């Protein structure tokens, strides 16, 4: 998962 | 965005760009005359001091008279768990009020708690990559979307485009989703990279913050  | 188009100048007047020393790192909504609304990981731990808030923007490679800019007065948070990804939104308060025109108009949001069910189209948008086959935008793109449920929960809205590698990308967070004329999402999160094709695009769930929103722009 990685904001954007 | 990644796969997507430009869009029409001007078509989403509500969109905003957030910007520290005159560059595009995250999207924003226009949700009064006087506050924006974006994802809170975009202002985490940044010098809010330092952000602007450009209005009425298309071509951010361009001087645009259209252009309002504003700096930020006051953040209202509500519990952004960088852990998890929950709760990414925060609102702006801008140092004065907008001047509402054709380029630069307020959002309509969602009643709260209106769910959307599998298969709603929506247009998600931004400035941000377009690969790295490209970099940033320099006009504001626009994607058709579709909401899906495998691989989501209930704590975000999520999305795909079917038969091609399309999505967010950096730079989109904080951008609006647009479903059905409303801002139904706040762009947040990707996995496996932009784009991928298999795991869907994560938004946080404006219409479970309507309540919190309006008790603050009003
Ligand atoms: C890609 O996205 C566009 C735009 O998406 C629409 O508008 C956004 C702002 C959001 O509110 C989205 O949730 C919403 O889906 C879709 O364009 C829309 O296409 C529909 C179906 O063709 C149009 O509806 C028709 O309108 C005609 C008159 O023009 C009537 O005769 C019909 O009864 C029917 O209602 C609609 O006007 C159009 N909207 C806009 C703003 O252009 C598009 O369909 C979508 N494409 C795909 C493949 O997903
Ligand atoms: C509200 O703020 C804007 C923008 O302020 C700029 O951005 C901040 C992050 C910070 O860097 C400020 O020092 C910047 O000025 C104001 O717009 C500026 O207004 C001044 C004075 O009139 C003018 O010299 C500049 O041209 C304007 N700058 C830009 C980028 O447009 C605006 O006046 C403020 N509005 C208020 C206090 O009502």
């Amino acid at each position: 998962l990685m904001x954007x | 965005i990644v796969g997507g188009r430009r869009a029409r100048p001007h078509a989403w007047p509500f969109m905003v760009s957030l910007q520290l020393r005159g560059g595009h790192f995250c999207g924003a909504t226009l949700i009064a005359p006087n506050f924006v609304m974006s994802a809170a990981h975009c202002v985490a731990n940044v010098n809010v001091r330092a952000v602007r808030v450009v209005l009425g923007a298309h071509n951010l490679s361009r001087r645009e008279p259209t252009r309002q800019v504003f700096a930020v007065q006051r953040i209202f948070e509500n519990g952004y768990d960088p852990v998890n990804l929950l709760n990414d939104i925060v609102i702006l308060q801008l140092n004065g009020s907008a001047t509402i025109n054709a380029n630069v108009q307020v959002a309509q949001l969602p009643a709260q708690g209106r769910r959307l069910g599998n298969g709603v189209q929506c247009l998600a948008m931004g400035w941000g990559l377009l690969g790295r086959n490209r970099g940033i935008a320099s006009v504001l793109q626009e994607l058709n979307v579709t909401v899906v449920t495998s691989l989501c929960r209930r704590s975000n809205v999520c999305t795909l485009v079917r038969g091609r590698q399309a999505g967010v990308c950096f730079g989109d967070s904080g951008s609006p989703l647009v479903c059905n004329g409303l801002i139904h999402g706040i762009a947040s999160f990707v996995r496996g990279g932009c784009a991928s094709g298999l795991y869907p695009d994560a938004f946080a769930p404006v219409a479970q913050f309507v309540n919190w929103i309006d008790s603050i722009i009003q």
